[PDB]
Order: structure tokens, then C-alpha cells, then sequence
């Protein structure tokens, strides 16, 4: 009765709502063909139902270039979807964001927004949006800004959560990141309430080092966020002996307007042959999500200050424990929150434990704990996107592009303008106060 | 006659309800699809202050539970001790205050506030002799916060007369649930010295410790800690729901505890609390209860006394046992502790005794301290509310629902003032 | 009334309280749970003065377990006669004093002392008239001398009123059961001649030989040491947790054997020891007992009295008896040994008499002798000290703690200062 | 409740753990993979537990050369361990110092020191550390310098005690023990707590002679080693007349700082066929333990004085008898203490018997006696060193290895200087008082 839609924008949006919406059927029970031979009701928030045992989810799933919606299509996961919700465009804006912003996605833009609209009225007690999109692609980072547009003209105040994936520092499949990374988030930075950053390195960092798997595919970091995002929905979908909805979310974790890029980090992540020699103490799995190397963003936290911090625990959790763990965390030094914020914690507990999918790497937990933390250590990344727009600006290099495909200059110049901006009053954050 | 209504507000407020509820109606004998099977007359000769006889002769709680969200309600709603309650009175929103005050207080919680008024006043007509109101929330959640304190205004407005309750479970010192509960807790406050009878301050850090130290328990759930809270609530009350050899009501404790009109905090306190194995290692003498209420390691508010002067002291007895005795304890405790109490108030310990133990064992007892010790807390808390008002962090979310920065400006002077009112009286001479 | 309570340091103490609770048990006919099943009446006439009556009729022992270390602890926890105690008081350390006394003294004391005070006032609160305090405790380990002198200074200053007794198991003079030991006795001793009323000085050698060669054991495990210790204190003690034709109690004891304030260390001793068979080849008079109780080979303190004054002596016997038997038989051992005692103290005998054998007994006798010979053994210590104190071995680790050579400096002059008080008094005329 | 970790540096370390392990699991009913079928807990001091009956090491493995680690994750006791403690570097330090101390051990110390931290936090009663390390081997020596700096810097007063193997007088497989061995002494000597000197040489003797076994295995000496250490901590371990702490040890056998080098020795040490024979009196086996033959270090005792003596007693003892029996010994002329010290005795009584591994060369007996004695003829072994020092630095042999790899000539002058200046603290000990 607290439903909340799911949109997937480009082949990184598909493929991790793949994932995701495997572990939802893994979690309720259900069918791919969406039958089903402590829970509640629970599933109603992202499933809806029909008269007979078959129930669709609340997902929209846009793209420019057919072939992976076509792969969804004949995915093993094909009775799931309402096939109106596979809007699929004829030609990519192959990583062009002025192709994902004016050309091509211009002319879907308001049949999406039709059948948002259309899965909104259906739903009785919306919570928000939840938005799964690159940042590098020119799908991604075009159709989101344009998509982002619309919904806060549209739906003013309800939540739009947003997971992009932050191009890594050295790993960049694309040459344009920095382009369309900047402009989107230019863009998005006056619509999004919250954005989630995670990226593929410190991912592919973990898998290795905790997960033991030298040589991982695509499909296993779409395993993780999927399961990162579960534990953020557990609450709603769920039980727990302290709930919480997105709204709380938003409230906590954005201090300032501007500031809400909150990176995550999710643990236990031990192989099944580690499940065992080590009994998973509350103390202990908080202590490894403080971990800098658990992170799955490519920044040290140590460069940063925690202005706030968001942990959610799911499975056999008491919350004494919670309580002495996070007292410890605040006794220790190098995690030196603002002076301004003595306040740095809000906490979820649920009652479900986390649900390993059959097939997959992890392993069986009774307790796990997603911290969802924003920090000033992030600040740092944007001055080496910053870098690179440079360089790639001081030569005009590729700018034909977008100029040719309804752009100024003068709009680089303004998006390079807001991003300095932005990490002036990161700084302007950083500082402490006088008396 | 003199019939209580019961409001819980918020999520704590409606699982510790649900606790409470279940322990009421295991004194009263009452089955939990509503009908007594009970076996002793006298839980019925006072049934009605806190139940209500429908026909076919069934008992329903006077109740309101309130909420913006459906999710803890159905959780009650599906566990046993549920099916009693009356349906209508599940009043819940939609939107969520999102543990935002200003929704709970102006936007989201003015449109359900008149359907709960409305049920509160049906109620009321209900009722012969209304005795008064308590209030079951929190002070960080923006629901019960907010809605709490907008339900408060409006009974004052419709009732200056009756009394008034409120058991709010305040911020720890050490931990923080939240990130914003400084702002929460600060205009709760303000709201609260405006229109409260009393308010009965609650840590659920000092219940921790307790639980852990105390009662040997390492895994402390939340039932257990609502399960207590609930035990001193019903322990407060038995002193009217039963016969006593000193009887005592909710206007007696009032009159008593509260010398001038702001002054209404009370920190808590239970005895005795024995583990499962220390207990029968022990004699259930009134000395031994009477000693054990008094010490920093058994107040339910996470402030140790000895940093101030107890005020004024109440103390509620239950069972079968001798009134010299007491006495004496009283006398020899208020001797011995000559420096913690005020000077200019002589013998300043409140006794009322039950004749009805709460079940299981012989003799109980419930204290209720207000002393100038719990200002630390405030200050503390005005001190946190200063920090993030000074960069105003998360402004605006309070900014959007038509507050301004005047009202904390307002709230944190009153704030001040009453720490300062409670300084001045701590070194009276 | 008189209330007794019990304090137990170090290993050793812990050990030695053990076995002593299950003797007074015994005498008492309590049963392992703590409840009682025994047949006299006069049994729990005087219940009380060692014993708490727990209500639902059972009793627990007035005692406080004390360690830095759980080993011992919840060996005695598990063990038979150990389920009795009530768990509040076996508080413990988890550091542990390394057998070090500036660690059970200065660091790691002075962490759990104020926990174990704490206790230590609940009970005197419970008790209705306290009569003083019994410390069972070693001088070489390191919790046990650290820590008891203390608690020792703390009640004293707690207490400046009350009687103290402590039972302390002194070092061998030939074996050196560890190799600090001359460091720790030294200072212990310096604290005990500061806050001690009586002292009774006990050696594991003499325990030894008076097992081996009097009781014809072979395979002493210290079981039996810790039963004829423990059988030894009560008997000091049954003088007043019984009645008798002649009463006595502690503070008629600390009166009589301390002519002065410093020279308060007294050696025991104990009567009849028989071997299994050779005990029927012998008759039980009270000359027999009277002359067993004289001589060095029936001395739990290991040093000669010839070579010394018999300043005062105490003696306790049990069970039916002719006064004017013990009379003469006191008469004539003053007599003969002329030469061994203090010219100025003529008729130096105590004399107490009780109504019950310690059981299966007919009738048994305890000896407190106040000698001059026990000097030797502080000469003994005092020399070792100076030798290990003059090349200053160890003394880093004394040191690290923050106590400094002058600490040792000041220890040994003032136990120079007693030997030499006590030879003075020695050849005094 | 009272915990101790171990720590296993270089090749003689890992199998030393090996035999002692095996030895631990044998003691408590064991299964290698963790499972179980007077004792009280017991093993919660050396084994922490999961929720299953699965129990774990309080163990680190750590080496350079993956070759003997390997061999334990082949080995009998694969599911014992947790995979993480199983350090393994890449290139040994092969002999040489320089490299284990300052190039490659400096490179993995920091995993080391978190796998450290992480089972220290885990525990409670942590009583302190156990190192098993070799003295020639690069990896020993280094790796331990580095470690017992790196351990005194972070636990500043917790328990610290080492196993070194002291270098034969004659039997040196390597040719540069002098030089590693002055390098690593002259640096632990201001970290180590209390060392205990075991020596190859004297327990190839000792098989010899008295096991009546001519051509031992490593393992026999691992085996013997092993006894000597579980005799050690059976006081922790287990319930006894007179129980003793490894505080204790430091404090008694400890005079001076810098003079903190104790021997081992232990009894009864008889072949199975000689079991019977022999009734195995207290005084016997004490006696057998003061016996320069059945000492395991080649230094004459009566060349030297004992400072301090440690008998720790298990099995079916008496205390009357030991008491006797150490009083006897002292009558004797040629055990001649220091002055100074007359009190040259700590004793420890369990009532737990030692237990003899199946497959194993010992027999079973009733009682057992270790003896840590600290004397002062270990001084001459010193000089022994110094002396093959001094050759190999008068011609300044293999010096190019050392300076090579991170290493300063004054370095060694001031080496040995400290091994001088240590001979003559124990020289100026051994003289007697005036007065
Ligand atoms: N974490 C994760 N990222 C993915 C996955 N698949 C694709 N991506 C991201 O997708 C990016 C590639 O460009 P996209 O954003 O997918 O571009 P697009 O979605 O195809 O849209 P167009 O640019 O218009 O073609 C890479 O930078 C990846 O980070 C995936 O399975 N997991
Ligand atoms: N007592 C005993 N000593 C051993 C055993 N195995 C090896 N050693 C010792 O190990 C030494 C050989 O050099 P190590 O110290 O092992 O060198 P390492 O541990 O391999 O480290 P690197 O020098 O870097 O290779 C020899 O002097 C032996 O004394 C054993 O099984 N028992
Ligand atoms: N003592 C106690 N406190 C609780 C319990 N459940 C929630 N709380 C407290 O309630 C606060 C959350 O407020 P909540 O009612 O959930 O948010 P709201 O919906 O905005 O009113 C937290 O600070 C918790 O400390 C409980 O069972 N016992
Ligand atoms: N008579 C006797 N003495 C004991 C017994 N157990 C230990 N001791 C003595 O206690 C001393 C050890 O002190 P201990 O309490 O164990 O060390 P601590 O922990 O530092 O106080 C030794 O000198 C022993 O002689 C016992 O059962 N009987
Ligand atoms: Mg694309
Ligand atoms: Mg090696």
C-alpha cells in the first residue's frame, strides 16, 4: 500500500533490474512467470496484481538500442513483464548525450511519461521513484537528465532516488565519461532528491579481494547492487523492529540542497567456503562496513568527513548491540565526523534476513547491514572529473558532437561553472566553525 | 468511573501500547478476544476506567492509536492481543511524516487531526466521569512528535481541565537513532512546557543498561524494554484501578510532584529487578526495594541524581505490607541523603500503597523523581540544537513546510529559559 | 546479632574460604542448596551471624569473594557448595595481578575496589549490628596482599569502630613458594601493623610437617591444609555461634592479646590432631589437649616459642568439660615453663569454654599464643628484603606501577622499627 | 575468558604449530575439521568458537616462502584453520636479514598487523602474545624484529613471549646465523618480554640418549617443543592445585630488563618400553630435570648460577612432595643461586596429566614437570657469537648482501656493541656483594 515504481534507463539499468528483480522473485516466492506455490502486504509495494495468482512488477524499462530489451524479452524472466513497459527506441545515443537529451530521446520522452503516469494512478499510496541509470552512456545520462526534468514538473514533492554508476578514476570503458558525467549531473543536481554513487573498480576490488573470484563477469557486481538494494527496500517490503521509508532517507542523509551524494557499502561479502571461521559478530560486520576497503566507491574515506551515515541491518539483529557498536565507531578517531553534526547515525533494523540467490557467490548470512554514508571524501572525485573536462575542453576536443546535435558552448562553460561551484561548497563544508 | 482514554502516537507509542495493552489485561484476567475469564471480582469492579463493556459482554480497550503509516498498525493489528482493540479507532495515514516534524506538526498531521479529535470526543461522551488523558510517544519520530504535540494543543484547548500524561521516550545522551532528533526534540520540549500536566522523561539507553547489567540480559529486544516501560505505566495506575490502603490518583501525583507549572519533567523508576537466577538469592523486604530506587544504575533517564537535588519524590507500593515500615525507610533514606534533597521543601516523598501485587510476586514499587539532575539533559540537547542550527544543516526541510527559522530561534529561548528556571531553583537558599 | 562478614582475597583466600564455608555448614547442618535440613535448634539460634536469612527460607553466606583473575572463581563456582553463594558477590578482574603487589595495589586495584566496597556497604547495611570483619588472604601472591590491604585501609577509614581479623598465610622460612615474595610480604606487613586490630600468621611449612609426622600423612594435598585452617577459625568463632559456660567473642580476644597497638600477630594452633588408628590409643582429657597445645611441633607458625616469651596466649576450648580441670591444667603449664613467659603479666591465660564439639568430636581446643619468637621470622624476611633491595632486583617492575624505592625504603625501616619493639619487649625487666 | 593468540614466523615456526596444534586438538577431543564428540572454558583461551561445533585457531601463519604454508592448507588440518591466517608472501628472505626486516616484510606487515587487530578486538581476557620463530632464518629474524616493534608500539603492556631456536654451538645448517642472530637479539632485546631458549643440538641428545631413538625426524623435536609449550600454558588451560599466569612468568624469572633469557627444560622424557622400570617418584623427575643432560640448551649449567627457577607440575601431585623435593635441591653445592636472590623458586601444580599424541614416541605418564630456568651460564653461548662475529666481520664477509638491502655498517658496530654491553651486564650479575 506504500508502493514505489522502478525505472531502468540504459543497458546498465537493464541488466542490474535483471538482477534485482531476480532477487525480488527469489525473496516473495514468485514464479518468473509471476505464480507462487513472518511475511505479511509485503510484495504489494513492488508487485502488482491481477485478478488471477499472476502478479507484474512495478518497472519501466526504456532504451534506444533494442538488443538488450530484446534479450529481456527472451530472458528467462519473459511472463514477468507487462510488455507495454518495454519501451524500446530504434537508435542509441551512442554515449552522446546531446543525442540522450534533445535528438532521439525527445520523441519517447512523453510516452514514457504516459506509462509512468498511467502506473502511478494505478497505486494508491506512492512513495517515489527509484532510478537505475550509468552516467557515462549516452542513454543514461541524456534520457535521466530529460527524465528527471519531467518528473519534478510533474510529481513535485515525492521521492526520486537515483543509482548512478560514477565512472572510475582509471577504469573507463567509454573515451566521453567526463562529458556526459558532467552535464548530466549538472542537470540533475537541481531535480534528484538522493543519488547512490557505486562504481564498477572498488566492485571489481571486492569481488576479488573478499569473494575470492579473480575473473568476474558483469553478472556478479549486478548481484551485489541488486542486493544493496533490496536491503534498502527491506524496510518497506518488510517487518522490522525499527522500520523506515525513503522519506526518512532523503531527511537524514542531505544536510544542504546541493549535497546529497551519499556512496554505499554493504556487508557481510565472504565466500561460502569463509562462511564459516568467523561467527559474523553485529560488532564485527559494522566494523568491516567502516572499512575503507569495503567501500564501493574508489575514495579513501579517510580524506573526507562523515556528515552523515545511514545503517540499515536486516536478520537475527538486537539492538544493544547496534547501540554499543556504533558507540565504539564514534570513540575511534580517524572517523571524524562535522562538529556541526553530533547527530551522525540514523538506524533500520528488519527482522527478514538477506536472501542468498541459488547459483550465486555469497553465501548464506543471518545478519547483514547496508550503510548508506555521505561523506566530504567525495568531493575529491569530482575534482578529477573536473581535471579531465579540462583537457578534453582546453582542445575542444569531440565537442563537434554536441554542438552539431543541439548544443551551445556557453552551456559547457555553465555546467563547468556549477560543478566548481559544487566543490567550492563541498570545501565551504569542510571547514570548521568560529566561537 | 473517572475513565482514562489512552492515546499512542507514533511508532514507539503504538508497540509500546501493544505491550501495555497485553500487560493490562493480564492483571484484569481478560482473554485476548476481549471477554474476561478472570477470578477475582475486583479486576472487574474497576474494568471500566480503562475498558470499555460492549454488548454481548465483551471489554474493548479506550484506546487511539494514531499514525501516518499502515505498517506498524497492521503489524499489531495481525499479532494476537490485537483482535480486541475496535476497529475504527485505527486511525493511520498514507504519506509518512518521513521522521520530519514540521509535516507531523503542520502539513501532514493537520489533515488527520480533526477525524482524531472527532474520535476522541465520541470517546469522551462515552465516558461518565473523565479523569484525564496519557500520551504514549517519542520525541525524535517526526509522527509521534509532531502529531503528539498537535493533539495536545487541541485537547487543552477542548479540555483545560482534565489532567494529562505523556510518556516520551527522550534521546539518549551517548547515541543518536537519528540525525535530526535535536530539532524534533527541541520544539516537542517547547510544545510540550506549553500545554503538558507532566511528562514522564525516558531513555531507552538507561533501559539498556539495566536490561543488561541489572536483569543479566545480553540480548535485549525491544519487547523487553516495552515490556518494562508498560510495567511502570500499569504500576502507576494500580493505585486507582485497585483498592489501597493510601490510594493515590493521577491528580494527586500532579498536585504533588509539580510545585510550579513549567517544572513538570519526572525521570522514573521500578523495583525490584531481579535476573532469573539472583532472584530467590535475595529477602523482598520494603528496605531493600527502597534502596534499590535510589542510585544512578536504576533511573530510567540517563542522568545521575547525585549531580542535582531531588525536588520532589512519589512513590507507588503495591501487595500486602506494613505502612511503619515504609515509613521508616522513607525517614531514615531522606536522612541519610540529607545533601541531594531541596532545602526549603520538608519531607518530600509522596507514599501510596496498593493492595494487588502485578502478579508473580509479593510487593512491587514505582518511583517517580523530579529533581534538577534531568536539566543536564536539556542542556545537552539545547547545546546539539545550537551546533546544527548555527550551519543550519537540514533547514530546509523544515523551511519547505512553512516553518521559519523564528520558531527554533523562539523554541531554543524557551528552552534556555526553563534550564535557566531549573539552575536558579537547584541552588535556592 | 554481631554480625560477621566475610572477606575472601586471592587464591589462596578463596580457596581456604571455600573449605571454611562448607565446614561452618556442616556445623550448622545447611544443606548444599543453601537451605536447612539440620536437627538443633541452637543451630540457627546464631544462624545469623554468618549466615543472610534469603527469603523462602533459605540462607546464604555473608561473604565477598574477591580476584583479578576468573580461574579460581568459577572453579569454586562450579564445584559442590558453591551454588549457595549468592553470584552478585564474586566480583573478579579480567588483567590479573601477575603476582605483583604494586598492580594489586596501585593500578589494578584500584579499579574493582570501589565495586567491591560498594558491596562490602550494602551488606554492613543489612546487617543489624556489625560485629567486624575476617580477611582470608596470602602475602606473597599478588591480588591477594595488594588488594586485602586495600580494602583493609579503605574500611578502616570506612569504619574506624568496627574489629578486623585476617589470615594470612605467611612464607615458608626454607622454600620460596615464588621469588618476589620478600617484596610483597614486606609491604603487606607495613600496611597490616598500619590498619590491622589482630593478625594470625599461618605457614604452609608447618602445615606440612604437622601433617605428615602428627596426622601420619604422606599425600597432604592442600584440601586438607585448607580444612585444618579453616577448622581452626571456627573454632575461634563457635564461642559466640553457640552459647558456653564461659563466652567469648572477637573483641574480648583482640583485648586480651594486645597489650599494644603494633603487637598484634598472633601464631595458632589447634587440638587434637590423631592419626585414624592411633586416635582410640589415647585418652581425650583435657591435660592431654593442654600439654598438646605446647610445644613447637604443634605450631602453625614455623618458629620455636623456647626461643622467645610467651607475651599473652588465648585458648578456646569445646563441648562439656570441668572448669576446674582446664584451671589446673592452666595452673600447672604457666607453672613449669616459668622461664617462657612475660615477667610482667602474671596469670597470661584466656580462657574461653563452649557447649558443642566442632562433631564427632568430644571435646577439641584452639590456641592463640602472642609470642616474642615470631620476630625471627620478620628478621628473616627483613634480611631477604634488604638483599634483593640492595642490588634492586625486580624493582623495575615494582617500579613502572609508580611506586618509587622510597616506598621500600620507608616499609623496611618501619619493620625494623617493630623487630626492634619486639626484642625490647622481649628482655624486658 | 583469558585469551592468547599465537604467532608462527618463518619455516621452523609453521611446523612448530603444526606439532603443537596437533597437540592442542589432541588435548581437548578435537576433530582436525573443528568438531568434537574435569574440563570446565578450557579451550575457549586458544580455540574461539562459531555457532556450530566448529572451533578455530587463535593463530596467524605467516611466511614468505608459500611453500610450507601450502603444505598446512594440504595438510591433516586443512578445516581447522581459517583461511585468512594463512599469510603467505612471495620470495623468502633466504637467510638474510636485511631482506626480512627491511624489503619484504616491511610490504605485508601491515595485512599482518590487521589480521592482528582483528582477532585482538575479538577476544576479551587477552593475557598477551606466543611467537614461534627460528633465529638464522631470514624471515625469522627480520620479520620478528619488525613484529615485536610493530606489537610493542600498538600493545604497549600485554604479555610477549617468544620461542627462539638458538643456533648450535656446532650444528648450523646455515652459515650466516652469527650475523642474523646479533642483528635480530641486539633488536628485540628492547621489546621481547621473556624469551625461551631451545636449541636443536641438545634435543637431537636428548632423543638420542634418553628416547633411545638414533635418527630422529623434525618432527620428533616438533613434538618434544610442542609438550614443553602445552606444559606452559595447561596453568591457563586447565584447573590446578596451584594455578599460575604467563604475568607470572615475566614478573618471576625477570630481575633485570635486558636479562630476560630463560632455558627449557622438561621431564620425564622416557621410551614406552622403558616406561615400566621406573616408578617416576617427584623428586626423581626434578632431580631429572636439574641434570645438565637433560637440559635443551648445550651450555653447562654449573658454569653458570640460576638466577631463577619455574617448576610447573600436572598430573597425580602432591605438594607436600614437591616441597620436599625442592628443598633437597637446594641443599645441593653445585646448584648455587645468586645471593642476592634466596628465594630462587616459582612453582605450578595442575591436575591435568600431560597427554601422549598416538603415533607419537613419548609414553604416558602420570605426572610431568617443565622447568624454565633462568642462569647465567647462557652467557657464555653469547660469547661464542661474538666471537664468530667478529671473524665474519674482520674480514667483512657477505657484508654486500646486507648494506645491499637496506642496511648500514655502523648498524653492525652498534650490534655489537649491544651484545657486548649485554655480556658484560651479565658478567657484572654474576659477581657477588660486599656487605
Ligand atoms: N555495474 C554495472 N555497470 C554496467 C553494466 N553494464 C553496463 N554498465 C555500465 O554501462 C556503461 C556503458 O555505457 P552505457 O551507460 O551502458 O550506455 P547505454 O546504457 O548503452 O546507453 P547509450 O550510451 O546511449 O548506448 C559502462 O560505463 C558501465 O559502467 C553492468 O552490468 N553492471
Ligand atoms: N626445532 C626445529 N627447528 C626447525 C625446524 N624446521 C626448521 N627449523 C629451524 O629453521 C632454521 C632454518 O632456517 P629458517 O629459520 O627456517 O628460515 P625460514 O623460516 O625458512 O625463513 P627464511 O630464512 O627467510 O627462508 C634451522 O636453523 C632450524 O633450526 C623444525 O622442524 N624443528
Ligand atoms: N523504548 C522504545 N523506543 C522505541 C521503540 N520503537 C521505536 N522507538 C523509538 O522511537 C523513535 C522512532 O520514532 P518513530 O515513531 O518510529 O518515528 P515517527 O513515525 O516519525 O514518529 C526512535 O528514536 C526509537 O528510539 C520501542 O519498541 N521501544
Ligand atoms: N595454605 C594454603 N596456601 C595456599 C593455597 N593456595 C595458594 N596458597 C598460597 O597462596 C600463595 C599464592 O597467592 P595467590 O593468591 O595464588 O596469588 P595472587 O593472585 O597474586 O593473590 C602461595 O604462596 C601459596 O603458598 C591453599 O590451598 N592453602
Ligand atoms: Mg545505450
Ligand atoms: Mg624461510
Amino acid at each position: 500500500m506504500r508502493e514505489c515504481i522502478s525505472i531502468h534507463v540504459g543497458q546498465a539499468g537493464v541488466q542490474i533490474g535483471n538482477a534485482c528483480w531476480e532477487l525480488y522473485c527469489l525473496e516473495h516466492g514468485i514464479q518468473p512467470d509471476g505464480q507462487m506455490p513472518h511475511h505479511h502486504d509485503s510484495f504489494n509495494t513492488f508487485f502488482s496484481e491481477t485478478g488471477a495468482g499472476k502478479h507484474v512488477p512495478r518497472a519501466v524499462f526504456v532504451d534506444l538500442e533494442p538488443t538488450v530489451i530484446d534479450e529481456v524479452r527472451t530472458g528467462t524472466y519473459r511472463q514477468l513483464f507487462h510488455p507495454e513497459q518495454l519501451i524500446t527506441g530504434k537508435e542509441d545515443a551512442a554515449n552522446n548525450y546531446a543525442r540522450g537529451h534533445y535528438t532521439i530521446g525527445k520523441e519517447i520522452i512523453d510516452l514514457v511519461l504516459d506509462r509512468i503516469r498511467k502506473l502511478a494512478d494505478q497505486c494508491t499510496g506512492l512513495q517515489g521513484f527509484l532510478v537505475f541509470h550509468s552516467f557515462g552512456g549516452g542513454t543514461g545520462s541524456g534520457f535521466t537528465s530529460l527524465l528527471m526534468e519531467r518528473l519534478s514538473v510533474d510529481y513535485g514533492k515525492k521521492s526520486k532516488l537515483e543509482f548512478s554508476i560514477y565512472p572510475a578514476p582509471q577504469v573507463s570503458t567509454a573515451v566521453v565519461e567526463p562529458y556526459n558525467s558532467i552535464l548530466t549531473t549538472h542537470t540533475t543536481l537541481e531535480h534528484s532528491d538522493c543519488a547512490f554513487m557505486v562504481d564498477n573498480e572498488a566492485i571489481y576490488d571486492i569481488c576479488r579481494r573478499n569473494l575470492d573470484i579473480e575473473r568476474p563477469t558483469y553478472t556478479n557486481l549486478n548481484r551485489l547492487i541488486s542486493q544493496i538494494v533490496s536491503s534498502i527496500t527491506a524496510s518497506l517490503r518488510f517487518d522490522g523492529a525499527l522500520n523506515v521509508d525513503l522519506t526518512e532517507f532523503q531527511t537524514n542523509l542531505v544536510p544542504y540542497p546541493r549535497i546529497h551524494f551519499p556512496l554505499a557499502t554493504y556487508a557481510p561479502v565472504i565466500s561460502a567456503e569463509k562462511a564459516y571461521h568467523e561467527q559474523l559478530s553485529v560488532a564485527e560486520i559494522t566494523n568491516a562496513c567502516f572499512e575503507p576497503a569495503n567501500q564501493m566507491v574508489k575514495c579513501d574515506p579517510r580524506h573526507g568527513k562523515y556528515m552523515a551515515c545511514c545503517l540499515l541491518y536486516r536478520g537475527d539483529v538486537v539492538p544493544k548491540d547496534v547501540n554499543a557498536a556504533i558507540a565504539t565507531i564514534k570513540t575511534k578517531r580517524s572517523i571524524q565526523f562535522v562538529d556541526w553534526c553530533p547527530t551522525g547515525f540514523k538506524v533500520g533494523i528488519n527482522y527478514q534476513p538477506p536472501t542468498v540467490v541459488p547459483g550465486g557467490d555469497l553465501a548464506k548470512v543471518q545478519r547483514a547491514v547496508c550503510m548508506l554514508s555521505n561523506t566530504t571524501a567525495i568531493a575529491e572525485a569530482w575534482a578529477r572529473l573536473d581535471h579531465k573536462f579540462d583537457l578534453m575542453y582546453a582542445k575542444r576536443a569531440f565537442v563537434h558532437w554536441y554542438v552539431g546535435e543541439g548544443m551551445e558552448e556557453g552551456e559547457f562553460s555553465e555546467a563547468r561553472e556549477d560543478m566548481a561551484a559544487l566543490e567550492k561548497d563541498y570545501e565551504e563544508v569542510g571547514v570548521d566553525s568560529v566561537e | 468511573m473517572r475513565e482514562i482514554v489512552h492515546i499512542q502516537a507514533g511508532q514507539c507509542g503504538n508497540q509500546i501500547g501493544a505491550k501495555f495493552w497485553e500487560v493490562i489485561s493480564d492483571e484484569h484476567g481478560i482473554d485476548p478476544s476481549g471477554n474476561y475469564v478472570g477470578d477475582s471480582d475486583l479486576q472487574l469492579e474497576r474494568i471500566s476506567v480503562y475498558y470499555n463493556e460492549a454488548s454481548s459482554h465483551k471489554y474493548v480497550p479506550r484506546a487511539i492509536l494514531v499514525d501516518l503509516e499502515p505498517g506498524t498498525m497492521d503489524s499489531v493489528r495481525s499479532g494476537a492481543f490485537g483482535h480486541l482493540f475496535r476497529p475504527d479507532n485505527f486511525i493511520f495515514g498514507q504519506s509518512g511524516a518521513g521522521n520530519n516534524w514540521a509535516k507531523g506538526h503542520y502539513t501532514e498531521g493537520a489533515e488527520l487531526v480533526d477525524s482524531v479529535l472527532d474520535v476522541v470526543r465520541k470517546e469522551c461522551e462515552n465516558c461518565d466521569c473523565l479523569q484525564g488523558f496519557q500520551l504514549t510517544h517519542s520525541l525524535g519520530g517526526g509522527t509521534g512528535s509532531g502529531m503528539g504535540t498537535l493533539l495536545i494543543s487541541k485537547v487543552r484547548e477542548e479540555y483545560p481541565d482534565r489532567i494529562m500524561n505523556t510518556f516520551s521516550v527522550v534521546p539518549s545522551p551517548k547515541v543518536s537513532d537519528t540525525v535530526v532528533e535535536p530539532y524534533n526534540a527541541t520544539l516537542s520540549i517547547h510544545q510540550l512546557v506549553e500545554n503538558t500536566d507532566e511528562t514522564y522523561c525516558i531513555d531507552n539507553e538507561a533501559l539498556y543498561d539495566i536490561c543488561f547489567r541489572t536483569l543479566k540480559l545480553a540480548t535485549p529486544t525491544y519487547g523487553d524494554l516495552n515490556h518494562l516501560v508498560s510495567a511502570t505505566m500499569s504500576g502507576v495506575t494500580t493505585s486507582l484501578r485497585f483498592p489501597g490502603q493510601l490510594n493515590a490518583d493521577l491528580r494527586k501525583l500532579a498536585v504533588n510532584m509539580v510545585p510550579f507549572p513549567r517544572l513538570h519533567f519526572f525521570m522514573p523508576g521500578f523495583a525490584p529487578l531481579t535476573a532469573r537466577g539472583s532472584q530467590q538469592y535475595r529477602a523482598l523486604t520494603v528496605p531493600e526495594l527502597t534502596q534499590q530506587m535510589f542510585d544512578a544504575k536504576n533511573m530510567m533517564a540517563a542522568c545521575d541524581p547525585r549531580h542535582g537535588r531531588y525536588l520532589t519524590v512519589a512513590t507507588v507500593f503495591r501487595g500486602r505490607m506494613s505502612m511503619k515500615e515504609v515509613d521508616e525507610q522513607m525517614l531514615a533514606i531522606q536522612s541519610k541523603n540529607s545533601s541531594y534533597f531541596v532545602e526549603w521543601i520538608p519531607n518530600n516523598v509522596k507514599v501510596a500503597v496498593c493492595d494487588i501485587p502485578p502478579r508473580g510476586l509479593k510487593m512491587s514499587s514505582t518511583f517517580i523523581g523530579n529533581s534538577t539532575a534531568i536539566q543536564e539533559l536539556f542542556k545537552r540537547i539545547s547545546e546539539q540544537f545550537t551546533a546544527m542550527f548555527r550551519r543550519k544543516a537540514f533547514l530546509h526541510w523544515y523551511t519547505g513546510e512553512g516553518m521559519d527559522e523564528m520558531e527554533f530561534t523562539e523554541a531554543e529561548s524557551n528552552m534556555n529559559d526553563l534550564v535557566s528556571e531549573y539552575q536558579q531553583y537547584q541552588d535556592a537558599t
